[PDB]
RNA sequence: UCGGCUCGUGCGUCGAUGAAGAACGCAGCAGCUGCGAGAAUUAAUGUGAAUUGCAGGACACAUUGAUUUCGCACUUGCGGCCCCGGGCCGGGGCUACG
RNA sequence: AUCCUUCGAUGUCGGCUCUUCACCCACUAAUAGGGAACGUGAGCUGGGUUUAGACCGUCGUGAGACAGGUUAGUUUUACCCUACUGAUGAUGUAUGUGCUUGGCUGAGGAGCCAAUGGGGCGAAGCUACCAUCUGUG
RNA sequence: GUGCCAGGUGGGGAGUUUGACUGGGGCGGUAC
RNA sequence: GAAUGGAUGAACGAGAUUCCCACUGUCCCUACCUACUAUCCAGCGAAACCACAGCCAAGGGAACGGGCUUGGCGGAAUCAG
RNA sequence: CCUCUGGCAUGUUGGAACAAUGUAGGUAAGGGAAGUCGGCAAGCCGGAUCCGUAACUUCGGGAUAAGGAUUGGCUCUAAGG
RNA sequence: CGAAAGACUAACGAACCAUCUAGUAGCUGGUUCCCUCCGGGGCCGCUGCGGUGAGCCUUGAAGCCUAGGGCGCGGGCCCGGGUGGAGCCGCCGCAGGUGCAGAUCUUGGUGGUAGUAGCAAAUAUUCAAACGAGCUUUGAAGGCCGAGUGGAGAAGGGUU
RNA sequence: AGAGGCGUGAAACCGUU
RNA sequence: GGGGCCCAAGUCCUUCUGACGAGGCGCCCGUGGCGGUGGAGGCGGUAG
RNA sequence: AGCAUAUUAGUCAGCGGAGGAGAAG
């Protein structure tokens, strides 16, 4: 892992490889998920696929429609990735299982470490004009968390 | 309308597999040509089987001999 | 309406189509990891 | 679960295109892969009706047109040859 | 680096007794490779206890002893002659040009 | 007149829109003259001009030529940066109601289909110098 | 008529050429 | 300008031209309505192009700068056009 | 154009909204080609029945020339084997 | 071959395929280390061979990384540290397919564009249940095709 | 396996601290 | 002229290592000083 | 430095026929 836990005996870890989801969105909700409390992250992202909070996009926000609720992040562009959120939801279910695992408190824990990556390009084409070929690429990325107590 | 209109119409086989070559070479000869190097060895003595060239080889190293065998036990 | 020559030289190609066994993974010098595999739409026949 | 087989099967039997399988026998259909005559003898799956396509409103103004009912001026579409 | 390239040496052996080449087929469980309905090989000789991905060879202890298709025509189309067997069917041998 | 820039391409006449010329008819108060890559083609159009078809005249033995005439002839791309127009934001404690054609629901009462079936009248809303509204020290 | 040579004809066909300078090039001109 | 054909003359022509009737949003002079887009969202997801980049005025300069000179000035990240 | 037998799931997705610009349709008072290179496109006409039909002509045509009237529903009459 | 447009001859004012052929080009483009002198020197660098270093190395070679310490005008080099796992280098000579930023260079990889263009031709879907971790199936509606979106073949495909 | 069906493992580019 | 089967000498002491190295005896063979085996003259080989 | 003789070149491509060598003598 990038930046292993400061103390290792009150943390646990998720892992999650070649991940069939969009890396842009994936990043963008990880870090808008980062340094929450494991339930409000839960909570939070819950409410990403409801459309009821949204996840700010700061970096990769070309073309990204305006919403309401990115107010609440002091930016003016948001978007509600539903597949990154159950993708992150599904690793911090791992995570906290890990954490039970290992005789952790799930009620204290915090996502301190956050990251995507990008994994190997996956290949498909597209028919264009005038007989050509071009191609259709799919971006799935690596994601690790390490989950640390504090209270 | 000559390209992709055109290619629909394609119902009619110009070739079929060769008797003698299988390729998709009547004449007694073979087609062989010097400025087709290339082709003179995708098909030329040793690409096939040799199925009775390199018995001719193994026999010639031993002077063709025959009638004898081995000295029984 | 097929001829007998033809006929067999599609009976070949047909049984040429299946996965390797994966019994020859475990061989001592295997470097093989999968089947000149075929597909009716992707590849036609030299016909 | 999926019955593409049985209502297949059914429609070859019966002879007809038109299908009707019970809702509620889901399950005893679906074992029926061959079957199908017994469920069709006792009820499970049968031949539903053919569509009305009534003739009445024809048979009606032919009868008027046989009085003498729009055949006028403003009905003639082709000459009198 | 179990492949090339270059140089040199010795030899210098195809085919109607049917070649080169092609097709198809053959393993207890596709390709390459090896084989031909005796088909993943038979016999013999030498060697000597293995083959191996998986159980499955009484390996006589004189361990004999592991390791096809490519007469007329090219559609399997149609013959003819002489024998053999079964009562038309099957088998064998012939039937190109110069 | 020159040939400095551009021939691994700076789209070329005019008009239209928005911040040739000439002649005549009419109105007007006046119907002034110009520039902006002879402003302006990823704004248009394509009548002219500058491909390939064809006709005529003249020229040429001929193939062919002619700011000589004639006819027919594909006008591509913005999602980037800036500019500009607007928009978030940064810093700083009536399918309504009649009528009607064809079909359909067994008929009627009631309806539906015909990419808005057709047609009459029509609320609201929008909208017209097609306003009997306002425009200054 | 055929074989061989000789003369003619032969853009039907073959190959090739169609100068230079030059207030762009062509026309003119020669400052070749 | 006379079978490099001259002249004409009904029928015919997705051939070229002129005028008239009728018709009309071609126009005066634009407005409204419908469908599919565009728009925003979930999912999916290219390409062209790219020295570095990207606010102007004038100057000089390969004689029409974006950068150089002298001035004007300059305020994150963006969205629809 | 509508239906029955037979078939299908709207043609590589779905949801919300109904801005501009667009693509495809509809309408527009008064005027009626003033638009434009040019009536481009699009709108007038359109089926049947009964009347009527010019110039010109190769006597065949032109010709549905042009122009006019009518057309529903219902109840009858007459004629036609 | 052409009822003639130089039209057509498997997406043409002389097809396509291979060879001659690395055809020729007074033309365009590119042409790789340092310093010095006028207007040659490289205890610079790369690969291999002959000698030499009683050279180095699993107590760790090459290679690679490094806001570590330095040397040289510089071509470059030395040392520290890391990780790596099997070879390598100095000096005297010899040899060469020996140094790249360009060539609309070749091959391979990767960006911004960009979560953007876009997923808009053929009228249309809805309710309930079932299976299932989670546009499918069944039933019921509403629709469409109506010389068919029906039922069967030929050519072609070859197991769909 | 900071060798996980793959020796070492640079740069461009990206994530995170 | 072919084919087959054979023929020298360390796995010695200490030690490094995940397992032919290093330090000794230089010990032993040598007419014999390429490959394999978890950097080898002391398993196949090589010389005769 | 054009080009036709020349050169390329008795060379590439094409056809026929061998031997362990051939051809020549």
């Amino acid at each position: 892992y990038s930046l292993d836990p400061e103390n290792p005996t009150k943390s646990c870890k998720s892992r999650g490889s070649n991940l069939r989801v969009h890396f842009k969105n994936t990043r963008e909700t990880a870090q808008a998920i980062k340094g929450m409390h494991i339930r409000k992250a839960t909570k939070y992202l819950k409410d990403v696929t409801l459309k009821k909070q949204c996840v700010p996009f700061r970096r990769y926000n070309g073309g990204v429609g305006r919403c309401a609720q990115a107010k609440q992040w002091g930016w003016t562009q948001g978007r509600w990735p539903k597949k990154s959120a159950e993708f992150l939801l599904h690793m911090l279910k791992n995570a906290e299982s890990n954490a039970e695992l290992k005789g952790l408190d799930v009620d204290s824990l915090v996502i301190e470490h956050i990251q995507v990556n990008k994994a190997p390009k996956m290949r498909r084409r597209t028919y264009r004009a005038h007989g050509r070929i071009n191609p259709y690429m799919s971006s799935p990325c690596h994601i690790e968390m390490i989950l640390t107590e504090k209270e | 309308t000559k390209g992709t209109s055109s290619f629909g119409k394609r119902r009619n086989k110009t070739h079929t597999l060769c008797r003698r070559c299988g390729s998709k070479c009547p004449a007694k000869r073979k087609r062989k040509y010097n400025w087709s190097a290339k082709a003179k060895r995708r098909n030329t003595t040793g690409t096939g089987r040799m199925r009775h060239l390199k018995i001719v080889y193994r026999r010639f190293r031993h002077g063709f001999r025959e009638g004898t065998t081995p000295k029984p036990k | 309406h097929k001829t007998f020559r033809i006929k067999r030289f599609l009976a070949k190609k047909q049984k040429q189509n299946r996965p390797i066994p994966q019994w020859i993974r475990m061989k001592t010098g295997n470097k093989i990891r999968y089947n000149k595999r075929r597909h009716w739409r992707r590849t036609k026949l030299g016909l | 679960s999926m019955l593409r087989l049985q209502k297949r099967l059914a429609s070859s039997v019966l002879r007809c295109g038109k299908v009707w399988l019970d809702p509620n026998e889901t399950n005893e259909i679906a074992n029926a892969n061959s079957q199908i005559r017994k469920l069709i003898k006792d009820g499970l799956i049968i031949r539903k009706p053919v569509t009305v396509h009534s003739r009445a409103r024809c048979r009606k103004n032919t009868l008027a047109r046989r009085k003498g009912r729009h055949m006028g001026i403003g009905k003639r579409k082709g000459t009198a040859n």
